[PDB]
């Protein structure tokens, strides 16, 4: 992975790193991890808002998106902007509405 | 003196400077087990060394025989020790045969420095001189005793060793007077191990939540037994909830907001996890004032229910289930009633935490499943040391209960702690009803000879629960005079008696300078004196083992004794 | 008649809790709690590599702060009583008593790595070296706020016979300067339903923020939510205000043009191109206790046209001439501030010197994209001012090739005397 | 506080469908109220160089600036402007600048090199002359806006700064200040004519504008004409009070006060102020708009009840020699101040200094025959001192002989033979 982004930290200027790094970084004091917007209440609802729409389509959420959620749920649950139990929550509502989407299309 | 109040960090960042390497393990803590404070304080202490990524190795430890063991058996690369919970009160530059020039490395320069530090968290006093003065390796913390307390005993200690006929004689006996009278002081614990950890925690900047409710565990465990050194450190701790809780209040309750409130924290036997009526019938303090072994006792706690306007009925309904009516007009139900029978202390604010939808547990309750854990989680040298490996078995029993990842645990202990303090009543009311306490003038004498589930009085801490539990209820009589006094259980295996000697307290609403446990000095006096087979390696140095023949001869010389 | 209240830099009102902020910036944050008649101060760091945080319970009850990287100064706005705590602790904290008089306050207090200084709502300014030795005392207009980063001191004073001015200053280990001495400041004072009076109870001025950038340009962030940039103020002569960022208007622009009222910007300190700040959601303006991270907004000219926008948005949209003009204006400030931080200081990153290349570079394609405009508009006099302002050599190639591309022939002869022109 | 759109002598309304917008040395713009639409007249002082239009507003534009190369329109509520140069070779053109809830366009300016708009929140906006953007900058809130040259001269005010004014230049590498935003010594205004204009225009400047060689003036609502002198050091510079207005009424007047006539400024040609005079129930302009009259310059150094009590006018002519001497000192250091630095604008610039050192020694040997005839020999000797040249000393010499007072000549001949040998 790319060295010169982490050799090159100044405290509280936002950065990329991979994200192995930042969950080791975040088990100390050491980092804050900066969520996606698509993991923000806003975009959650607008997704949602989706699935029901289209019944024959899933939304355009990021291939990562239930694994990346799971990751920084449990080890940055301190770093959201919105109040993570509604995040939990829509979440889930995603997961759900996609697990009927599947049984459909079997 | 050793390492005071003000300079814990320091200490803290000799050991990253000596310790922290990714090469190896490095670090050592011996923790006493069957000590819920040291417990508190290692699990602090261990969240800190992860966080700085410090490699090391956390063995509990029984009493001083296992002491010696371990600490002969170290890889000679182990360059720090902690010594959480004991060791402050013994010799340990003696005791574990250490002679500092076989471990003293670059010398210069008015210099040293050593391959091994020995850090001793230790709440007991008194302190042994030749640790907190006498000594470069060990390492002692201070809570400000030394200071404080100690300044007489600092000069006699260097004008003795200094001095290697009418001028020496005026003068060596009044310095060995000095030390003479400061030995011959009863033991006392006088802080807990987590209090000082947290102020170390608070130092470094590394103070939240969960070192925070460590740091209320490990100190409440004293309330039953050193009331006095609870009431100086609870008005800290709740500075320390306000300084940490969050600005939010009428707020919504969610899986994910634990909450550490400061409200009324009734002194009753795990009322949030019990019946109503079982939080009196099994309280020590109850008990004590209501004479709750014999059925005229029994009587008036009936009577006081049915004063209250709770129908028996609904008093034994579990917690949970009791009407929501009855659960938040209690607090004006006690501050009606609760002074027709002198239970007016029974009123009490304490720290309740609560975790997403789990429902609350208090620190009172938290310390009484934890303790249930130690207590009783799951040819005579095999019998002892098959015994006492159950009883580091039960330390991680306890100590994995820590974790809010594990409840399941919790609810094991807080189920055991039910089942303790049931046989610990059903014994205690036949040591009250058969007269079982005999007056020897000087002490209290009680010996368990017989009985059901005798079997569980062999581990210190459950002889312990029955002493706390015959102490409150002749501590509250008025017309006794308060005596030290010895508990004694045989183990029908082994053949010997476990015997423990208490110090009695004052009622726990009168409001002294405290009364100290001689009983470690008369023990080892008389057995210095006798023959007889003893074992004297526990922590708590009240507590010892003899063979069943031996124990009328050292009773018999206990009495002469001008020590208690 | 007007009423002085102590100010400290983004601190925050109690409102209804028993806690707030006395402060927070690029360094860290300190708040105060409210704990039976006696508080609990925590100072918390940004940077845990270099500060470990601490706490201390405060008898006397400090209602200022500063905080910078060398200790943290506190005061108590009513008696007079300051304290000043080294990070290090191998120097020891001091503490003094300043003399008020009936109804005088202490409004702010700075430190500087030799100085600490204190301004008062008579307008004593009150200077202390670093170990609390007295060194002055001067009378000023009232100072309302301070600020200070390394040897750098700016000041903002209020008075009702004065109006709004500021200082700026550099008091150094040697060559002390005052570069600005109570010279107007043009920002906007609030127009004076408890959403806005519990705050503007706390701070009359409403300057949410003082500070200065990450390289030493002083910022200040008004009543008016417009963060305004000192430029070139090593020269007095061609001093200017700049106005970076309208915050509510790049607030609207991103929650897709509905006039937003639940959201408000809470500024901490500009890094270089972006102010770093709390967007704070609720009918509160002013952030709570588990304080979020700090969110990041890219600094931008005021030129967008609202009107403009909302005819041709009906996520927004942004026209290709309107997006030209702000990258072409933002450049030029951005290239400005770091020619003179570069000629004046020296670079403190090596990557400076490649910043502005690459700055420049940004200016060029800019102009172009303007230039396009002009040829489309067939306007060869627009474009050719466009095409003079123009840096690179190499760049003005693309402007002679847009010109063929347009069929403009009158610019290309043009544009070929410009490049001989600067050749020579 | 009302914060009104600003342009240079312009006029209200005033329960009428036709004001001016703007008035110059160049020419004056004026809008009819053409039912629920405006129509625009571009009208000059000089149709030998531009032809007048007409042309209808949609917008209702209510600033406007004029200058030789163009007319700058703007509608202060909606925030468009627009470019119309005089030689339609070059194009109009149109922009629409940004403005905040409740923000206005209280004045532009234009230059044939730049085009500045004010605003009532102080942002100051500046483009080429083709509308491409150049700057945005904050002051404190713009209430007036002048320009030539590329320089500009701007007044500032606000509840939280007080009256105040600016002077930049435009140099090739930067825009470097001359002053900004220094207090500005005009006196602001305290039924039915004053309150007219005043609802109109509240800051009460008639007229901004920079003098024929450059330097700024205004005229306020006490109608004094100040003028900005030594600005090009700004260590020296002082306003120099250079008419009482309402004083040359009262003398051309015969020494009458008067309601029924008012004057309006265009522009200071050196030392004359071009402007327009109008006899009225109101003090502004009417329609039928008067020929472009002039006023020569007076310094303020007349006493009122001496001048009735000694009492067409006649001065008393020590008096009169009192502002001869005072008002060619300060011409004086205009001219030289311009010559030394900005060269040669017309050519017979340098001959004015010479001919005005003359009359400069003529006022000083006027008030020197005055001080001899007191037999004041120490004030006679003051002005023998401040003569600027070697031949003015003779006369000094002869009325002083003439007099009877040779303990004048003893001293002087001293200053003669100190001033000609070194």
């Amino acid at each position: 992975t790319d060295d010169k982004a982490l050799n090159n930290m100044v405290a509280m200027r936002s950065t990329e790193v991979v994200l192995w790094i930042a969950l080791l970084l975040k088990q100390q004091s050491k980092c804050s991890i900066v969520a996606p917007q698509w993991l923000t209440t806003k975009e959650l609802d607008r997704k949602i808002q989706y699935e029901k729409t289209h019944p024959d389509r899933f939304s355009e959420l990021p291939w990562n998106w239930l694994v990346l959620a799971r990751i920084l749920f449990n080890k940055a649950k301190d770093d959201f902007h919105d109040p993570i139990h509604e995040l939990r929550g829509k979440i889930q509502d995603l997961r759900e509405i996609r697990q009927i989407k599947v049984l459909k299309g079997l | 003196m050793y390492y005071g109040i003000s300079q814990f960090s320091e200490a803290y960042n000799k050991i990253l400077r000596n310790s922290s390497s990714h090469s190896s393990c490095q670090l050592v803590i011996f923790v006493s087990c069957l000590n819920i404070d040291a417990l508190c304080a290692t699990k602090m202490l261990s969240l800190l060394f992860k966080k700085q990524l410090v490699q090391s190795q956390i063995v509990p430890i029984f009493g001083y025989s296992e002491l010696r063991r371990h600490y002969s058996q170290l890889d000679d690369n182990i360059n720090s020790l902690l010594l959480v919970g004991f060791g402050g009160v013994i010799d340990l530059e003696a005791f574990l045969e250490i002679d500092p020039q076989e471990y003293v490395i670059d010398t210069d320069s008015g210099e040293q420095s050593f391959r091994r530090d020995i850090y001793v968290l230790d709440a007991h006093r008194p302190w042994n001189l030749d640790n907190i003065f006498g000594s470069q390796i060990i390492q002692c913390f201070d809570d400000g005793t030394v200071d404080d307390t100690l300044g007489e005993q600092k000069e006699a200690y260097y004008k003795l060793l200094e001095l290697d006929r009418k001028q020496r004689k005026k003068q060596i006996h009044e310095y060995e007077g000095v030390l003479e009278e400061y030995y011959s002081q009863g033991t006392t614990v006088v802080n807990s191990i987590s209090a000082q950890i947290y102020s170390l925690l608070s130092a470094i900047g590394e103070t939240n939540l969960s070192n925070l409710w460590l740091n209320i565990l490990g100190t409440t465990s004293l309330d039953i037994a050193y009331a006095q050194v609870y009431n100086r450190l609870y008005p800290l701790l709740q500075d320390e909830v306000k300084r940490l809780t969050p600005s939010s209040r009428n707020s919504v309750k969610t899986p994910d907001t634990l909450t550490l409130n400061i409200q009324p924290d009734y002194y009753l036997f795990l009322l949030r996890h019990s019946s109503l009526y079982d939080s009196f019938y099994y309280s020590n303090y109850v008990n004590a004032k209501l004479s709750l072994w014999n059925e005229n006792g029994k009587k008036r706690l009936h009577k006081m229910f049915a004063r209250m306007g709770i129908p028996l009925s609904t008093a034994q309904e579990t917690w949970l289930y009791m009407d929501h009516s009855i659960k938040r007009e209690l607090g004006i139900i006690f501050d009606k009633n609760l002074d027709r029978y002198g239970l007016q202390d029974i009123i009490r604010d304490g720290f309740v935490r609560t975790l997403g939808y789990r429902g609350s547990i208090s620190a009172s309750e938290f310390v009484e499943a934890l303790t249930a854990l130690l207590e009783v989680g799951n040819n005579s040298a095999q019998k002892l040391t098959n015994l006492r490996k159950r009883w580091v078995s039960n330390f991680w029993l306890s100590w994995d209960a820590l974790d809010d990842r594990k409840v399941e645990l919790l609810n094991r202990g807080i189920q055991l702690a039910q089942d303790l303090q049931r046989a610990i009543f059903n014994t205690g009311v036949a040591i009250l009803e058969k007269k079982l306490i005999k007056h020897l003038r000087i002490y209290r004498l009680c010996v368990l000879q017989d009985g059901p589930d005798l079997d569980l009085y062999r581990n210190p801490l459950t002889l312990l629960r029955l002493g706390n539990w015959l102490i409150e209820c002749c501590a509250e009589s008025e017309d006794k005079q308060l005596l030290p006094m010895v508990l004694a259980s045989i183990d029908e295996n082994t053949d010997t008696y476990l015997v423990a000697g208490l110090t009695p307290r004052y009622p726990r609403g009168l409001d002294k300078k405290p009364i100290l446990n001689n009983f470690s000095m008369a023990f080892q006096q008389i057995t210095a004196e006798t023959d007889a087979k003893v074992r004297i390696d526990n922590f708590e140095s009240s507590i010892i083992e003899i063979r069943r023949e031996d124990l009328s001869p050292f009773l018999e010389k206990l009495t002469l004794s001008g020590l208690l | 008649k007007f009423r002085y209240m102590p100010f400290s830099p983004a601190g925050t009102p109690f409102g209804f809790t028993d806690r707030r902020y006395l402060t927070m910036n690029e360094v860290g944050y300190v708040s105060t709690v409210k704990n039976s008649e006696q508080y609990s101060i925590t100072v918390s760091f940004f940077d845990v590599g270099r500060f470990r945080e601490y706490h201390f319970e405060d008898l006397f009850g400090y209602d200022l702060c500063f905080l910078n990287e060398k200790g943290t100064l506190f005061g108590q706005s009513k008696t007079g009583q300051i304290q000043y705590r080294p990070h290090d602790s191998i120097h020891s904290n001091w503490t003094k008593i300043i003399p008020l008089q009936a109804g005088e306050r202490i409004t702010s207090v700075a430190a500087t790595p030799v100085r600490v200084i204190v301004g008062t709502s008579l307008g004593y300014f009150r200077s202390f070296n670093q170990f609390g030795v007295p060194f002055a005392v001067e009378k000023t207009s009232p100072i309302v706020a301070l600020t200070a980063q390394n040897y750098r001191v700016f000041s903002v004073h209020y008075s009702q016979f004065h109006g709004l001015s500021y200082s700026l200053s550099e008091l150094g280990t040697s060559s002390k300067r005052y570069y600005k001495r109570e010279c107007p400041l043009p920002m906007s004072l609030p127009n004076i339903k408890d959403a806005n009076l519990d705050y503007y109870n706390f701070n009359p001025m409403g300057i949410k923020s003082l500070f200065f950038s990450s390289y030493g340009d002083p910022c200040i962030f008004g009543s008016d939510n417009t963060l305004l940039l000192l430029s070139k103020w090593r020269s007095p002569e061609e001093s200017k205000w700049l106005p970076i960022l309208d915050s509510n208007m790049e607030i609207w622009k991103m929650s897709g043009g509905k006039e937003t009222t639940d959201i408000h910007v809470w500024p901490l300190a500009l890094a270089y191109d972006t102010l770093n700040c709390i967007l704070v959601k609720g009918k509160h303006i002013w952030p709570e206790f588990p304080l979020p991270l700090p969110s990041e907004m890219e600094i931008r000219m005021p030129v967008f046209v609202k009107s403009k926008l909302l005819e041709e948005n009906k996520e927004i949209q942004i026209p290709v001439s309107m997006a030209a003009e702000e990258e072409y204006l933002r450049s030029k400030v951005l290239s400005e501030l770091l020619t003179d931080t570069l000629e004046n200081d020296g670079e403190m990153y090596g990557n400076e010197n490649e910043v502005l290349a690459a700055l420049n570079g940004a200016y060029d394609k800019a102009l172009l994209r303007l230039f396009a405009s002009a040829c489309s508009d067939q306007n060869v006099e627009k474009a050719l001012s466009l095409a003079h302002e123009l840096k690179q050599d190499r760049a003005l190639t693309a402007a002679v090739k847009i010109s063929e591309r347009a069929e403009l022939p009158s610019l290309v002869k043009k544009i070929n005397n410009i490049r001989e022109a600067r050749y020579e």
